RNA sequence: ACCGAUAGCGAACUAGUACCGUGAGGGAAAGCUGAAAAGCACCCCGGGAGGGGGGUGAAAAGAGCCUGAAACCGGGCGGCGAUAGGAGGGUGCGGCCCGAAAGGAAUGAGCCUCCCCGAAGGAAACCGCGGCGACGCGGGAGUACGAGGGGAGGGGACCGG
RNA sequence: CGGCCGCCGAGACCCCGGCGCACGGACCGAUUGGUCCGUGAUCGGGUAGGCGGGCGUGCCGGUGGCGUAGAAGCCGGGCC
RNA sequence: AAUAGGCGGCCGUCGAGGGCUCGGGUAGAAGACCCGGU
């Protein structure tokens, strides 16, 4: 398995090669998936993600978008976004991942991996903002 | 002897060609190293242990991928599964 | 009908018996034979005796539209085929006399085949409004069993 | 839109189903710094009506009211486990618990039936009605090393929370043996503190009188009275469809428009009626009685009991609840009351209000 | 050189019959045991209808009788089977199962090893140089490889379907 | 936005083997037929429609046969 | 709640724990649910 440390990470750049990985046959897990950062204005993302948590299906609320509001099911939703999700492979490669908020005790100790191709070092100037604040704007446990 | 896995059928977006398969051999990530292994023989184990052969013709890509032509097409269930080179 | 749908019939260690053009319902003799298969004699002459009773109801598995359920675990929609039972019985002590004249035990005699078939339809018609006459019949049910004496 | 009415119900109860269990649970609880078991549990007796002198905030302030209240026998509670909470990746997780080894009962209200002695009764007996599998060979020594261990992780600081497990004794009060088990939550912001309130009360008994207090706010718990299958006009409300209606007066005109192409999930509907968890807030504890008796002004006291004894009910033996209002539920139904979550600004004094006549005339 | 029981006259037969309409008038369906009834004696069970033994017959062809298809229904067997979406199929292969005959095959199958030629096409290591860079140019080299076409050895029962 | 460098991608284009068609040629079969060779980058989708060959069914005149050592018919399977 | 949960107890590698049957409703269209059963 390979564990990666969402600190510093562009959150598309960072769900692009998770789920490239979950493809290929690799076990991931994202250890501090709050930490992710999203680029742009604050108000117009939590706009958009507040009105992907309004969506609902009209006639029965039990079978409308769930869409998240925790921080680790947001990046989940992210990595899944990016997969064959109506094919049985693309469903057993999103079973290949899990994503967890902090460094959980089972974990501590290990080699935390990085990637290179996501980090916030690329961007010209530090406009963003993190999957934490995005989670406490609409109200998540975490 | 070198292991690999296999990444997808040879396809277009929406074409699919059953008897050509793209390998990643494990250490190999360029077309230089990918193509000392071009004429190499690659083989798929079954569940049930029956063995398929195919032959790497040419390189894919850049990124040390390759492509292997086989007699019998692999099943589909080996995408994402783990070959053998030679 | 007179032919059985069992292939390896033994003369020397089985009994079978028969019933034709029955005038109960096919559905629930299926039913009930379902349920019958694979018992031992006395188990299942207990079981029909249950059922006609009313102290056991037979589970449906298949024709089960519109049926309440019943008390206990595996109910699920259930009912008391009496008329079934009864004729089923029948069919049951004969294969049993079968089997004792034979010279089978009927303590370890075990129903290792039982089937039921439609038989021939008895056309009837029935008045209904606006001068229409309609289809009123009565379908036939074919019974076989077959037991054999384990050890 | 041209004329415009509100909706017909509430959607904020729903589904309307059944209750999952017949013993009410408790999802919140209240913030207090007072180590004491926060609630109490007790049987549905009836209703009456006092005259006392006002005292909360109004125009009728100091002045003789009517007021209807509902008495509620409660026998005390006996105090088994304890359980301690630990902090889970997603909510609260049970890191242990531990109860009592069995005890002789000296509360069993045994008759010498002619023929063998009494039946001389003892915990775990009453018990198994409900849990049906207790321990076996089970000891003092070992009971005390499991405390022990409890402590030792309180200690350790793993423990965020302990709550006590108590259970219901209806053979006191003869209405039943089942006994119904559950768990309260303490007062204080100490576990050390709360572990060791529930470490002295282990094994023993509980009264309203040590735990409420008279004239305070309180939220009820219970399951309503059952009324079955109910068409929409009973359970949402709707209005009756023209006398010249040919298909029906009770039942909705149309089940919504063309488009979308379903039915929605907010069109009234028959289904199940009654039988619902529900909770009442802000009800106010008038009295506490001891032993089916009332003290009024400490030369009389009066037997809440009324002539012929309660309708359905038998009659008050033991401690019971004097609540202002109506409390959901049957007779007999188990209730449970909480401090209340959600007092007002102003509210009353927390003390006994002076009651002027009490209804104990033939209720049937 | 007509049809062969939904055909041929409406009628191959108790057919202009049964039956429909007050009437004028309208008008069907329905052939076949066996060479010979030799058409099941006797026994057990069942209220009976029938069932099971045992007989007859070249063959039950058993009167519900020549052959006995399809649709439909019951049982047995092989495969799938309660987290999965498309008109129920197409291409490729992988599980599990059947494989006596008519297909190949001990005059040798799947399979393993070795040698030769080879169309269109076609690398890389290594070395020298150009470009800010992705990279490219010359030698390696039209080499390795390449559809397919041939030869030799090993093993001994499967390939096709 | 102005340019550049690699790679992937059709039944298109190239090569190998095979089929048919159009045209011309040489042979054999006593009626419309058969074999082979040569050319095709300048032949190979197809509705209405036109033309050629072939498969299958009942009866008749001939010819050669099969069948109670099992015809027609019917269920499953092998080969062309 | 497909990451298809935590905890104490009881049993298995004869057997805990149940269902039908019995007397009644804090329940009820069938099911289900609750109290009692020497």
């Amino acid at each position: 398995m390979r564990i990666i440390n969402a600190e510093g990470l562009i959150l598309g750049r960072l769900a692009s090669k998770v789920a490239k990985m979950l493809l290929e046959g690799e076990e991931v897990v994202i250890v501090n998936a709050e930490k992710a950062v999203i680029t742009g204005n604050r108000d117009v993302i939590f706009k958009k993600y507040k009105q992907r948590t309004e969506l609902r299906t009209l006639t029965n609320p039990r079978r409308g978008p769930f869409y998240p509001k925790r921080s680790d099911e947001i990046v989940r939703r992210t990595i899944r976004g990016m997969l064959p999700w109506k094919t049985d492979r693309g469903r057993k490669a999103f079973k290949r991942l899990k994503v967890y908020v902090g460094i959980p005790k089972e974990f501590q100790g290990k080699e935390l991996e990085t990637i290179i191709e996501a980090h916030v070092s690329r961007l010209s100037r530090p406009k963003y903002v993190t999957v934490g604040e995005v989670a406490k704007f609409l109200g998540g446990k975490f | 002897r070198i292991k690999g896995v296999v990444l997808s059928y040879r396809r277009s977006k929406e074409n699919q060609h059953n008897n050509v398969m793209i390998i990643k051999p494990l250490d190999v990530n360029s077309r230089e190293e990918a193509s000392k292994l071009i004429g190499r023989l690659v083989l798929w184990k079954s569940p049930s242990g029956k063995i398929l052969k195919g032959k790497i013709v040419r390189v894919h890509g850049t990124k040390g991928a390759v492509r292997a032509r086989f007699e019998k097409g692999l099943p589909g269930q080996a995408l994402g599964d783990y070959v053998e080179i030679v | 009908r007179f032919g059985y749908s069992f292939q390896n019939f033994d003369p020397k260690r089985m009994a079978r018996a028969s019933a034709r053009d029955l005038r109960i319902s096919p559905k629930l003799a299926v039913e009930v034979c379902r349920e019958l298969r694979g018992m031992m004699l006395n188990d299942a002459l207990r079981y029909l005796d249950d059922v006609i009773a009313l102290k056991r109801p037979v589970p449906l598995k298949r024709y089960n539209d519109s049926q309440g359920h019943k008390p206990g675990k595996g109910f699920g929609p259930g009912r008391y085929p009496v008329k079934v039972a009864k004729a089923i019985k029948k069919v049951l002590l004969n294969v049993k006399n079968n089997a004792v004249q034979k010279g089978l035990d009927p303590d370890k005699l075990k129903i290792i085949h039982i089937a039921a078939h439609k038989g021939p339809v008895l056309r009837g018609w029935y008045p209904r409004a606006f001068g229409r006459a309609t289809p009123f019949n009565e379908q036939t049910t074919h019974i076989e069993v077959v037991v054999e004496e384990i050890r | 839109g041209k004329v415009h009415r509100p909706r017909r119900g509430s959607l904020g109860f729903s589904p309307r189903k059944r209750a999952k269990s017949i013993v009410p649970r408790i999802r919140s609880w209240p913030k207090e710094t007072e180590v004491r078991m926060l609630g109490f549990a007790g049987y549905k007796a009836g209703m009456t009506h006092i005259l006392m002198i006002d005292d909360e905030p109004g125009l009728t302030n100091g002045k003789e009211i009517f007021m209807p209240v509902t008495i509620i026998e409660t026998p005390p509670l006996r105090v088994f486990g304890i359980r301690a909470y630990r902090m889970g990746y997603l909510g609260l997780e049970t890191a242990t618990e531990v109860i009592v080894p069995d005890f002789p009962l000296d509360n069993y209200p045994a008759k010498e039936r002619k023929g063998k002695p009494k039946p001389k009764m003892t915990f775990y007996k009453l018990l198994e009605r409900r849990i049906a599998t207790l321990p076996k060979n089970y000891t003092q020594e070992m009971f005390e090393q499991k405390l022990g261990q409890l402590e030792d992780m309180i200690k350790e600081g793993e423990i965020v929370d302990v709550r006590a497990i108590v259970a219901t004794q209806p053979w006191v009060i003869k209405l039943k043996k089942k006994p119904e088990v559950m768990e309260y939550a303490i007062g204080g912001t100490s576990v050390e503190e709360k572990f060791n309130y529930i470490k002295e009360k282990l094994g023993k008994e509980l009264r309203v009188g040590e735990v409420l207090k008279e004239g305070e706010l309180l939220d009820v718990i219970a399951v309503t009275k059952g009324k079955g299958t109910q068409g929409p006009v009973k359970r949402w409300g709707i209005k009756l469809r023209a006398h010249k209606d040919s298909k029906g007066r009770r039942k909705v005109g149309s089940i919504g428009p063309w488009h979308p192409a379903r039915v929605m999930w907010t069109v009234p509907m028959a289904g199940q009626m009654g039988f619902h968890h529900r909770t009442e807030l802000n009800k106010r504890l008038i009295a506490i009685g001891e032993n089916g008796k009332l003290k009024l002004d400490e030369n009389t006291e009066i037997e809440i009991t009324p002539k012929g004894g309660f309708p359905h009910y038998g009659i008050v033996r033991s401690d019971f609840m004097m609540i202002a209002g109506s409390v959901p539920g049957a007779i007999k139904r188990i209730i449970r009351v909480r401090p209340a979550i959600r007092p007002p600004k102003k509210k009353p004094p927390v003390q006994r209000p002076q009651i002027t006549y009490v209804s104990v005339e033939s209720k049937q």
